[PDB]
């Protein structure tokens, strides 16, 4: 289908989200990092330090700015790329937690046959798929199909997509 | 000759060497224990089935010992005996049961209830064999206090400990039935004698006294409710410590008058201090059973007379409904209120008892520890208390550490005990003088003389041996009026103390042990087998292992941390800490300071002057800016010489270079020793890779908070053989700075800290002398608190040398700074208002 | 406490380490420095925790720790140093104990040590399987 890049919002939402070990939905983006981490410093300067990693250069003083303003000053410097932290993120999300021969390629494959999403669709079906990582290993690769399936209509949702 | 048995079930196997002569009988034996055994699964999670070959070899003993007649000569007896021989040489290698019941639980699968099995079928065999328990143990603790390198003390508990304390007395019914199967029958039939004998007994016990009944078939076990009432729990909680001491008397191969003289005194909380007396009266197995008659008579007395005269009363269903929907207990005559002070608790009952009557009025009861109190009084009374505290106390899921230590709303629970009397209180005095006539109406008179080792009364402490009055009548005004000071009465000497009473985990031990934690006493619970985690407190097997796990003692601060002097070759001393014998420097470091210590000059200067000081990372941009100061840094010092680099956490675009460029000069050989982030605690994560993949000697960490010490804990714990330097800073420092007391966290977390032996705990914040740092160095200082001496391995100094004269700092800028007078600790917190000695907090950019 | 300008980091440090020193001496020591325990070199020790002629035989099972400490012996001198001291200075950079890296233990090694309680004599000697 249509190859529009990854958007700098959702990014931004998923990481955040990852590091707080919360669900995309209990995050608003309203509120600001240094509100939502809840006085924990140490959090707050390890999702700075996630952000400087993943886009470069960054706001002035990202921890006052609401998440939107901070995500579309990414946005305007923002190439669409996957990221190096986010690189890391999926790597060990598919090593710790999807079933041994079910590789990242395999997934980037198999998503592209069902749905016929590109790759800038896949991205921000992976990206969506970190934010909510499964406590356990799935064992058997139809549950890892399962999961990939209803991440596909989740990223659906959120950008408006219809399968 | 000897033709081998193969007995299995599923997977795991065993095979016994039966000689040719008996082989026929053990081969039916074999074949019957198999029909009862049932199908082996998957795990062996299945109850009624072993998990491990040493548990099948039990069952079958059991299985034997079951059909063996201990009187009459049965063709068993050879094969019953073979196997336990076989047993013993294959699975206890001298060693006790216990001990081996012990390593079951910590390395295989077994659950609690199969080990127990074990030891009862292990137990029941040797008693059925004809194999009594004659020669004495090689205890490894009972061998030291021979010796005379461990003194014991035996403690017994009292109520409040568990509201399902009856379970305790089944569990040793049914394990060890063949010890104390003979002393339990004696027991309650000295108790269903003096129910008749008593005029008015039937009266208070509505469901009977029948333990015996209610032991056989838990059908006919009345509810808890019942159970708990003093007239049964007082008595039968005395029968379950006088079970405990028995089961470690025979298991030890002692009389009760050897395991007395073994002790270098014993005592109780409340009623345990009954038990305490008799044991001490013990002398043989003939004349046990009029040491324990007196301690049933006592107990059950003073639970029937205490009964009488302050029976509970239905509780108003509203005051139940409230209790239960604010996360209280279920209101009890007695309420423990944890976390608080003596005077602020007196302060509160002193502010209820204005408003109540005389008969209604509570009052402070046991003082368990510091900050762990009992009030006793009428249950509505105590929910009235209750209230007037829901008030004080802040929420518990609260957050505090954004707020200043003095402005914090104290925090502290309180729930209430299962017991069903308010003891050591005024509404038990009428009894005194009716329990003091039972006494003497039943002959039950504790002397002097008779008693061997020392007991100490529960109030002053002192020993109840040099009395002038009845010790009988002491000890009942001790356990139904008299408070219970604990702190005063375990103020003896001893390495080890034996908590005989009921609770195991939950009971009188863990209470005692938290009260004397870093004076080097190792607390055993002698009732519980169990695993500790932790290892702070021992459990049953340490009483009988024979080996050096059996010795256990707990660390004493004041001497495991003891600061020494040492000297080199050259002459030079050294203060010897457990840091400066890692880096052969003086304990004392300049931390990293932007902007005092980014400069070269100062980090050479310091370093020249043989300290250890930071290069503070805060005052560079770039890795080629802060690489040109290293590159400076090591152009001045000496050959062999080091220093560290400090890194802000609060600034992780300085990171995203500084921790690459560290582990490039690292792989160079720079002379990096150690890296220090202020300003937040790492995450488990970051800190393993800043540990393996730095190549430093050391990490240090400066946590701001109690949460962030825990951190730095777990830091620590991950990499147990990694040294990590925990630099405790209070909120008085320099520089940015925490809402925290400099001492409240290091009392709370200091022994948390030392389990840890690669933490190397370093006080900074507030020093300028030798003469103020040496009380953190001996420990001393933490005797002002009531707590044990708690020595620090070194010292930080920041604002003390920012007018040194390498330090950059501009000439009217060091004359600024020595016009400051500055402040004492108590008057710290001044500067988050007003300018407080020419010192002021802002918010930092 | 910060109220002399432009005193020596030494001075003001030395005057902490000498102040304790002289508190410590009174107190644990009867004020007497003869009574300070002596060692040859003060440092190296990690936080964790009388033979003349020895000989050690390496196996697969060998522990690397137990092997060092072996070699080293109880006495702090120039051998436990050259065993335990897991960095040594080439000029001002720190670098990889040599020793430590040629001592690390291997089937077939073979360590003779003589004179092992008089430092100044103590020869180590490896010998491994060369042609047999
Ligand atoms: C001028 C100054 C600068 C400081 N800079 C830093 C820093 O860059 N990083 C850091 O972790 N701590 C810094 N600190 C805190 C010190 O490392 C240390 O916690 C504190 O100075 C000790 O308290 P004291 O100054 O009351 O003796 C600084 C302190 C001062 C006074
Ligand atoms: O958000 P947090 O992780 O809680 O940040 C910690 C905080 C800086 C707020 C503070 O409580 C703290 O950690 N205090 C302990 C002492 C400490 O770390 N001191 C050095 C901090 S950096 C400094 O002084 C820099 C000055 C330029």
């Amino acid at each position: 289908i249509a190859d529009e890049p990854v958007k700098a919002s959702l990014l931004l939402h998923v990481l955040v989200a990852h590091k707080l070990k919360k669900s995309l939905d209990s995050i608003p983006m309203s509120k600001t990092i240094k509100d939502l981490v809840g006085g924990k410093s140490t959090v707050q300067n390890e999702i700075l330090g996630d952000l400087g990693k993943e886009f470069g250069t960054t706001p002035e003083k990202p921890e006052e700015t609401p998440l939107e303003e901070l995500a579309e000053t990414f946005q305007d410097t923002f190439s669409g790329a996957l990221g190096k932290q986010s690189s890391s993120l999926l790597s060990r999300l598919i090593s710790s937690k999807m079933p041994g021969g079910f590789t990242i390629t395999v997934a980037r494959k198999y998503l592209q046959t069902r749905w016929g999403l590109p790759s800038g669709r896949q991205d921000g079906v992976l990206l969506v798929a970190l934010s909510n990582e499964p406590a356990a290993r799935l064992g058997s690769e139809a549950d890892a199909k399962a999961f990939l399936d209803s991440m596909a209509q989740k990223y659906a949702s959120i950008v408006g997509v219809d399968l | 000759s000897t033709r081998p048995l193969t007995l299995s079930h599923g997977s795991l196997e065993h095979v016994l060497l039966v000689p040719t002569a008996s082989f026929f009988i053990a081969s039916q034996l074999q074949e019957q224990f198999n029909k009862i055994l049932p199908e082996p699964t998957e795990g062996f999670a299945a109850d009624d089935e072993p998990t491990t070959p040493a548990e099948l070899v039990g069952k079958f003993l059991g299985y034997v010992s079951s059909l063996v007649e201990p009187s009459k000569v049965g063709q068993f007896d050879q094969v019953l005996n073979l196997c336990l021989t076989e047993f013993e040489n294959c699975y206890l290698e001298g060693n006790d049961i216990h001990a081996l019941a012990a390593k079951l639980l910590q390395e295989n699968d077994t659950t609690l209830v199969k080990t127990k099995e074990l030891i009862k079928n292990y137990i029941t065999a040797r008693i059925m064999a004809k194999r009594p328990f004659d020669k004495k143990s090689n205890s490894a603790l009972f061998r030291a206090v021979g010796e005379g390198n461990a003194q014991l003390v035996a403690i017994f508990g009292g109520q409040g400990n568990t509201d399902d304390y009856f379970e305790e007395l089944r569990d040793l019914y049914q394990t060890y039935h063949v010890l104390v199967g003979d002393l339990i029958k004696f027991s309650a039939e000295t108790l269903s004698e003096l129910i008749r004998t008593t005029l008015d007994a039937e009266k208070v016990f509505t469901q009977g006294l029948n333990i015996l009944e209610w032991l056989e078939n838990p059908s006919n076990t009345p509810d808890k409710d019942y159970l708990l009432s003093i007239p049964i729990s007082c008595p039968l909680i005395g029968v379950i410590q006088l079970a405990h001491y028995v089961v470690t008397a025979k298991l030890l191969g002692f009389t009760p008058g050897e395991l007395r003289s073994y002790l270098k005194g014993a005592t109780g909380h409340s009623q345990g201090l009954v038990t305490a007396v008799a044991i001490a009266e013990t002398d043989s197995w003939e004349s046990f059973f009029v040491s324990v008659r007196k301690a049933i008579t006592v107990l059950f007395f003073i639970g029937v007379r205490c009964y009488e005269a302050y029976p509970n009363t239905s509780l108003p269903p509203s005051i139940l409904e409230d209790s239960l929907e604010n996360n209280e207990g279920v209101p009890s005559p007695m309420l423990s209120i944890s976390n608080l002070t003596q005077e602020q608790v007196q302060d509160y009952v002193n502010k209820t008892n204005s408003h109540l009557p005389a008969g209604k009025q509570v009052e402070i009861s046991l003082v368990n520890g510091a900050k762990n109190l009992v009030v006793s009084g009428p249950p509505q009374s105590l929910y009235g208390l209750n209230l007037t505290l829901r008030k004080a106390k802040a929420p518990s899921g609260l957050d505090q550490s954004r707020i200043p230590f003095s402005e914090r709303k104290l925090k502290f629970s309180n729930r209430f005990l299962p017991v069903a009397s308010p003891f050591h209180s005024h509404l038990l005095v009428p009894a005194s003088d009716l329990i003091n006539k039972d006494l003497v109406k039943n002959n039950v008179s504790f002397n002097a003389k008779d008693i061997q080792i020392p007991v100490y009364d529960t109030f002053d402490g002192s020993d109840l041996r040099v009395l002038s009055g009845s010790i009988s009548e002491r000890i009942v005004d001790c356990i139904i009026r008299l408070p219970v000071k604990w702190e005063t009465t375990t103020q003896f000497k001893a390495t080890h103390i034996l908590d005989f009473g009921p609770g195991g985990a939950s009971g009188l031990g863990v209470l005692t042990h938290r009260n004397k934690d870093g004076t080097g006493v190792r607390v055993i619970v002698a009732g519980t087998l169990d695993i500790n985690p932790d290892d702070d407190y021992g459990f049953k097997q340490e009483i009988f292992d024979v080996t050096s796990n059996g010795l256990k003692k707990n660390p004493n601060w004041l001497e495991e941390y003891h600061p020494k002097l040492i000297k080199n070759k050259s002459g030079k001393i050294f203060v010897e800490t457990k840091f400066s014998k890692l880096i052969g420097r003086p304990p004392l470091l300049v931390p990293g300071m932007t902007p005092c210590t980014v400069s070269p000059d100062f980090v050479a200067a310091t370093t020249n002057a043989g300290y250890t000081i930071e290069l503070a990372g805060g005052g560079y941009f770039s890795a080629a800016g802060m690489t040109a100061a290293i590159d400076s840094v090591v152009s001045q010092i000496e050959k062999g010489s080091t220093f560290g680099i400090n890194l802000i956490y609060v600034n992780p675009f300085m990171l995203q270079w500084g921790i690459p460029l560290i582990k490039e000069l690292r792989s160079k050989g720079y002379p990096i020793q150690f890296l220090t982030i202020g300003a937040g605690v790492p995450s488990l994560e970051v800190a393993s890779e800043y540990i393996e993949t730095l190549g430093l000697k050391y990490l240090g960490l400066k946590p701001g908070s109690i949460d962030a010490i825990s951190q730095v804990i777990n830091i620590a714990k991950a990499h147990p053989n990694f040294p990590i330097a925990l630099q405790w800073t209070g909120g008085r420092g320099g520089g940015h700075h925490s809402f925290e007391d400099a001492h409240t966290p290091m009392l709370q977390m200091y022994s948390k800290i030392r389990r840890h032996p690669n933490i190397m705990l370093i006080f900074g914040s507030g020093f300028g002398s030798a003469d103020d740092t040496y009380p953190y160095l001996t420990g001393e200082w933490s005797t002002k608190f009531d707590y044990p001496p708690m020595p620090f391995d070194g010292f930080l100094f920041g604002s003390r040398v920012m007018i040194a004269k390498e330090v950059k700092t501009s000439p009217d800028a060091k004359k600024c700074i020595a016009a400051c007078t500055g402040v004492p600790d108590d008057k710290w917190e001044q500067t988050y208002k007003k300018p407080t000695g020419g010192i002021v907090t802002v918010r930092s950019e | 406490f910060t109220k002399v300008i432009d005193e020596p980091i030494k001075s003001i440090m030395d005057g902490i380490h000498d102040g304790h020193i002289k508190k410590l001496l009174h107190q644990y020591y009867g004020d007497d420095e003869s009574k300070i325990p002596a060692v040859e070199y003060f440092g190296g020790e990690s936080p964790v925790d009388s033979e003349d002629s020895a000989v050690f035989k390496a196996t697969s099972s060998t522990d690397e720790e137990s092997w060092f400490k072996a070699l080293a012996g109880s006495e702090i001198n120039w051998r436990h140093a050259s065993f335990l001291c897991s960095f040594i200075t080439q000029d001002k950079m720190f670098v990889s104990n040599p020793i430590r890296k040629v001592f690390k233990p291997s089937q077939g090694m073979v360590v003779e040590i003589s004179n092992g309680n008089t430092s100044s004599k103590t020869v180590v000697t490896l010998s491994e399987p060369v042609q047999g």
